[PDB]
């Protein structure tokens, strides 16, 4: 329980972009109250595999960071849209257009005139104007945010005591939230 | 000078609105997405309204 | 129940007013030289209104 603890998995909120909060993985547990040594030992020795495979999925995966669930991400944490530039090849010659029909020519419909051979390119930034920072997505939080085993639990002064897995808890307030 | 005795019947008409209660700790509005639906109570766990 | 057979007549009134037609390309007011008299300062012809 504390050498082999239970992970606590994280909850999503999908309209902040935060994790709400975490509690244990008890809706995966395996149940050996009916299993003798021969098979206790066998299931704490896969309790204790799994444990070493989200430490080293998190060593992988989640950015390091000092509060865990932030409340703001930073704009060079978060994953954001760089799509290529857009190229519009503009359809009409303008100032070709207005000396044929002062010239006394109706046109209508629609190089692409026969009158003009100038055709104009255009290429403009498709990505936003501002880099966004605030909330991670679904996939970023998949890649972040890996249950945390939590060994020793709560044996550590207070203060270090994990309180972000409380999904109450204001950081910035360092108090657990009411109901107004 | 012959008036009767009397009991006064106080009430109030308000037509054409709603009787709007905001979801904000000071019943103001400062945003449209209010103190309340930002609150953490509120936003990572589900509660019960009767 | 005893109604006659009838015709719809519409019509309007606007009184005080002048039927203000723009010289723009657009029926718009994007500023007072509008974009048709710069045209024909650019074309620099003279036509004959009809």
């Amino acid at each position: 329980s504390k050498e082999i603890p239970t992970p606590y998995m994280w909850s999503y909120q999908p309209q902040m972009g935060l994790a709400a909060g975490a509690a244990q993985d008890y809706s995966t547990r395996i149940n050996y109250m009916s299993a003798g040594p021969h098979m206790i030992s066998r299931v704490n020795g896969i309790r204790a595999h799994r444990n070493r495979i989200l430490l080293e999925q998190a060593a992988i995966t989640t950015t390091p960071r000092n509060n865990l669930n932030p409340r703001s991400w930073p704009a060079a944490l978060v994953y954001q849209e760089s799509p290529a530039p857009t190229t519009v090849v503009l359809p009409r010659d303008a100032q070709a257009e207005v000396q044929m029909t002062n010239s006394g020519a109706q046109l209508a419909g629609g190089g692409r005139p026969s009158f003009t051979p100038r055709q104009a390119i255009l290429t403009l930034q498709t990505s936003s104007s501002e880099p966004r920072s605030g909330g991670i997505g679904t996939l970023q939080f998949i890649e972040e945010f890996v249950p945390s085993v939590y060994f020793n639990p709560f044996s550590g002064p207070p203060g270090h005591y994990p309180d972000q897995f409380i999904p109450n808890f204001d950081a910035v307030k360092d108090s657990a939230d009411g109901y107004d | 000078k012959t008036a009767v005795d009397s009991i006064t019947q106080k009430k109030f008409l308000c037509d054409r609105t709603l009787w709007r209660i905001p979801f904000s700790s000071n019943f103001m509005s400062m945003g449209a997405l209010t103190d309340l639906g930002q609150n953490l109570l509120y936003a990572n766990s589900a509660h019960a309204l009767d």
